[PDB]
C-alpha cells in the first residue's frame, strides 16, 4: 500500500 | 452496470477469524486451478484466450479476494481478526512466490509473445505480456533449476520478514507516564484527553497523536528527551535481528539474479532508472540546501538558549533529536506569526472533507454522494460512491478511515481494495479504495479540528483515493496505483498545492464557533509560511533517503550506525546515542526498499506541473484539470510515467519550478 513521508 | 452502484462492491468486513482461514485455503485452491490448467496446455497449444486471458481473469478474482483477508490487519478493532489477517498474508505471499515463479507458466507467455501477432492485439497487451516476461527473468526463470531453487526460498524467508517487522511496529503498545508539571506547555484539550494513573499522572503512548504534540510544544526537555528515546527504540531488539537478516537476503538475490546491488535491482522499474541518478539527485540537493540547513540550526541554538536561560535551564550548546521539532514550531510562530492550535479551530473536519470534495468536483468533472448504512469494518469508517460528472458513470467508491484507535495502521496511508479494470465477462470493474489516516479527535466540547498540516495529509492521501478511483485499464495488474514507485507520489503531492492557495483555503476553512473565516492578512501569512524549516526538514528527508540507499548498496554495514553518519554530516542533529531509527523505518518493509528517494523524486515532477500548468492558467480551471485526469490519473500503470508527464507537460519535466518552490537556484 501507499505510504507518506516519515 | 457501469452507470450502477448495487453488486459493484462485492467486499465484505464481517469476516470472523475462522473464515478468514478458511478463505485462504479456498482461495489458494481455486486460484492454483487455474495456473495448473495453463501449465498443462501444450506449448503448441496456447492462444490468447487459453494462456494471456485466463491469466489475466484470475489475477482480478485473486487480487479481490485478498483484499479481504490481508487488509483487516490494518483496521479491524478485534486483535484474533487482525492476527488471522495477517497469518493469511503471510501465506498469500509465500503462494504469490510458487505461483510467480513456475517455469511452466514463463515457457508459454514467452512462446505466446513471439508466435501471436502483436499487431493485433490492444498495446496494454502487449504491456501485459512484455511486464510479465520481465518480471519473471527478474524472478531468475531463466537461470538454472538450482539457483531458482535458492532464489524461491530466499523471496519466501524476505515477505515472512518484512511481515512480522511490520506486524511488530503495528502491534507495539509502549506508553510513558508524565506529571502535568512534567508536560508543561500542552494545552488542556490534549492533557485532559490523557487516562490517568493511581498517582494522578498521566499515559501518553507513542501513536502520531501523542507523539508529536509532545515533541512540538511540550517545554520540559526531560520530557522530550525520553520520549525521543522511546519513539526511536521501538521494536528496536526483534527488528534489528530482521534487519541483520533481510538487508543480506536482499543483497544474494540480487547477485544471483545479475545485480551488483538491491539498489540496482530496484531502481530499474524506477523512472530514476538507476543508483547512480539517485545519488546525483540527492547529493546535489544536499549541497543547495546546505546554507539554508546552517541558518536554520543557528536560529534554533539561539532560540534554545534564551528560553534555557529564560527557563534556568542548562545548556548543552547542540540541537539534541529531542529538540528539532519544539525549535522547529517556534520558528513558524515567530518568523510567520503561524500558531497551529489557533488556526486549527478555522479547520473543523466536516469543513475540511466538504471542501476536499467540492475541489476535486469543480477540478476533475467528479460527483461525490455519501452512501447511508454502509457496510464498514468499524462504525466510525464513511463512504462514498463517486461519478463521472458528465455521464453519470460510477467510477467507484472509497471508504474513509480518519481517527486512530486500537489496532488501526499508526501512520498515514491509502489502500487500494478493488482495481478499475476489466472482468471476465467483458464489464468493467468499479474501483473502491480507502483512505486511512489518524486525524486529532473531537475533544473539550469541540468537533474535530484539524491542524494545517494535517489539512495537508488528508490531501495528500486524498491524492492517492482519486488516482486509484479515476485509473481505467483492461488488467489488474496495471490498474490503481501500479505506477513507478518513485511516480506513485506525483499525484499525491499534487493535491497538497491547494493547502497553500490562499483562495483555496478561503473555501476550506470555517471558524468551528461563529463560522468566521480566516483573516485575510493570517491567510497571506499562512501561504507564505510554506517554507518555513525547509532547510532542516528537506535535509532530513535526504538523509532517510540516503541511509535507503546505502542499506541496500554496501552489505555490512551497521544500519544504526549509518543513519547517525547521515544525521550528523547532513542534517548536523546527531542521532540519539542508543536508538535504531531504521528498526522503525517501515518503508524499508513496505515497498519502499532502496526506493524511499522517490518521494523527492515525484515533488520535482508534481511541482512542474503545478506551477507551469495549474498556476499559469488558474489552479481551478475545469479543462487543465480534465487533462490531468485523464493524461496522469485515468491511465494507472498501463503507460510508462514519463511517458505520461511527457503527454501532459508536451516536453520534458526539469527542476526549475521544484527549486523555484524551494526558494532555491
Ligand atoms: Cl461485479
Ligand atoms: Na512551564
Ligand atoms: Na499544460
Ligand atoms: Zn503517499
Ligand atoms: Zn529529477
Amino acid at each position: 500500500f501507499l505510504r507518506r513521508i516519515r | 452496470s457501469s452507470y450502477t452502484v448495487a453488486g459493484r462492491n462485492v467486499l465484505r468486513w464481517d469476516l470472523s477469524p475462522e473464515q478468514i482461514k478458511t478463505r485462504t485455503e479456498e482461495l489458494i485452491v481455486q486460484t492454483k486451478q487455474v495456473y495448473d490448467a495453463v501449465g498443462m496446455l501444450g506449448i503448441e497449444e496456447v492462444t490468447y484466450e487459453n494462456c494471456l486471458q485466463a491469466l489475466a481473469d484470475v489475477e482480478v478474482k485473486y487480487i479481490v479476494e485478498r483484499t479481504m483477508l490481508d487488509f483487516p490487519q490494518h483496521v479491524s478493532s478485534d486483535k484474533e481478526v487482525r492476527a488471522a489477517s495477517t497469518e493469511a498474508d503471510k501465506r498469500l505471499s509465500r503462494f504469490d512466490i510458487e505461483m510467480s515463479m513456475r517455469g511452466d507458466i514463463f515457457e508459454r507467455i514467452v512462446h505466446l509473445q513471439e508466435t501471436c501477432d502483436l499487431g493485433k492485439i490492444k498495446p496494454e497487451a502487449r504491456r501485459y505480456l512484455e511486464k510479465s516476461i520481465k518480471m519473471g527473468k527478474r524472478n531468475g526463470l531463466h537461470l538454472p533449476e538450482q539457483v531458482q531453487n535458492e532464489i524461491k526460498s530466499m523471496k519466501k524467508r524476505m515477505s515472512e520478514l518484512c511481515i512480522d517487522f511490520n506486524k511488530n511496529l503495528n502491534e507495539d503498545d509502549t506508553f510513558l507516564v508524565f506529571s502535568k508539571a512534567e508536560l508543561g506547555a500542552l494545552p488542556d484539550d490534549f492533557i485532559d484527553s490523557l487516562e490517568k494513573t493511581d498517582d494522578d499522572k498521566y499515559k501518553i503512548t507513542l501513536k502520531y497523536p501523542h507523539y508529536f504534540p509532545v515533541m512540538k510544544k511540550c517545554c520540559i526537555p526531560e520530557t522530550r528527551r525520553r520520549m525521543e528515546m522511546a519513539f526511536n527504540t521501538r521494536c528496536k531488539e526483534e527488528n534489528t535481528i530482521i534487519l541483520q537478516q533481510l538487508l543480506p537476503l536482499r543483497t544474494k538475490v540480487a547477485k544471483l539474479l545479475g545485480y551488483s546491488t538491491h539498489a540496482d535491482f530496484v531502481l530499474e522499474m524506477n523512472t530514476a532508472k538507476s543508483t547512480s541518478r539517485v545519488t546525483a539527485f540527492l547529493d546535489d540537493l544536499s549541497q543547495k540546501l546546505k546554507p539554508l540547513g546552517e541558518a536554520e540550526r543557528e536560529f534554533i541554538l539561539n532560540l534554545k538558549k534564551k528560553e534555557c536561560k529564560d527557563r534556568g535551564f542548562e545548556y548543552d550548546g547542540k540541537i539534541n533529536a529531542w529538540d528539532l521539532y519544539y525549535y522547529m514550531t517556534q520558528t513558524e510562530e515567530l518568523k510567520y506569526s503561524i500558531d497551529q492550535e489557533f488556526l486549527k479551530e478555522y479547520f473543523p473536519i466536516e469543513v475540511v472533507t466538504e471542501g476536499l470534495l467540492n475541489t476535486y468536483q469543480e477540478l476533475l468533472g467528479l460527483s461525490f454522494e455519501q452512501m447511508t448504512d454502509a457496510h464498514v469494518w468499524n462504525k466510525s469508517v464513511t463512504l462514498y460512491t463517486v461519478k463521472d460528472k458528465a455521464t453519470g458513470e460510477v467510477l467507484g467508491q472509497f471508504y474513509l478511515d480518519l481517527y486512530p484507535r486500537e489496532g488501526k495502521y499508526n501512520h498515514a496511508a491509502c489502500f487500494g481494495l478493488q482495481p478499475g479494470c476489466l472482468l471476465p465477462d467483458g464489464s468493467r470493474m468499479m474501483a473502491v479504495a480507502a483512505l486511512v489516516v489518524n486525524f486529532s479527535q473531537p475533544v473539550a466540547g469541540r468537533p474535530s479540528l484539524l491542524r494545517h498540516d494535517e489539512v495537508r495529509t488528508y490531501f495528500h492521501e486524498f491524492g492517492h483515493v482519486m488516482h486509484q478511483i479515476c485509473a481505467q485499464t483492461d488488467f489488474a495488474r496495471f490498474s490503481g496505483t501500479n505506477v513507478e514507485t518513485d511516480f506513485v507520489e506525483v499525484p499525491s503531492q499534487m493535491l497538497e498545492n491547494w493547502v497553500w492557495d490562499v483562495d483555496s483555503l478561503r473555501r476550506l476553512s470555517k471558524h468551528y464557533k461563529d463560522g468566521s473565516p480566516i483573516a485575510d492578512d493570517l491567510l497571506e501569512k499562512l501561504v507564505a509560511s510554506r517554507l518555513v524549516n525547509t532547510g532542516l526538514l528537506t535535509l532530513r528527508q535526504i538523509v532517510l533517503s540516503k541511509v535507503d540507499q546505502s542499506l541496500h548498496t554496501n552489505t555490512s554495514l551497521d544500519a544504526a550506525s549509518e543513519y547517525a553518519k547521515y544525521c550528523s554530516e547532513i542534517l548536523g542533529v546527531a542521532a540519539t546515542p542508543g536508538t535504531n531509527m531504521p528498526a522503525t523505518f517501515g518503508h524499508l518493509a513496505g515497498g519502499y526498499d532502496g526506493q524511499y528517494y522517490g518521494y523527492l523524486w515525484s515533488e520535482v515532477f508534481s511541482m512542474d506541473m503545478f506551477y507551469s500548468c495549474f498556476k499559469k492558467e488558474g489552479i481551478m480551471n475545469p479543462e487543465v484539470g480534465m487533462k490531468y485526469r485523464n493524461l496522469i490519473l485515468k491511465p494507472g500503470g498501463s503507460l510508462d510515467g514519463m511517458d505520461m508527464l511527457h503527454n501532459f507537460l508536451k516536453r520534458e519535466p526539469n527542476q526549475k519550478a521544484f527549486l523555484m518552490s524551494r526558494g532555491l537556484h
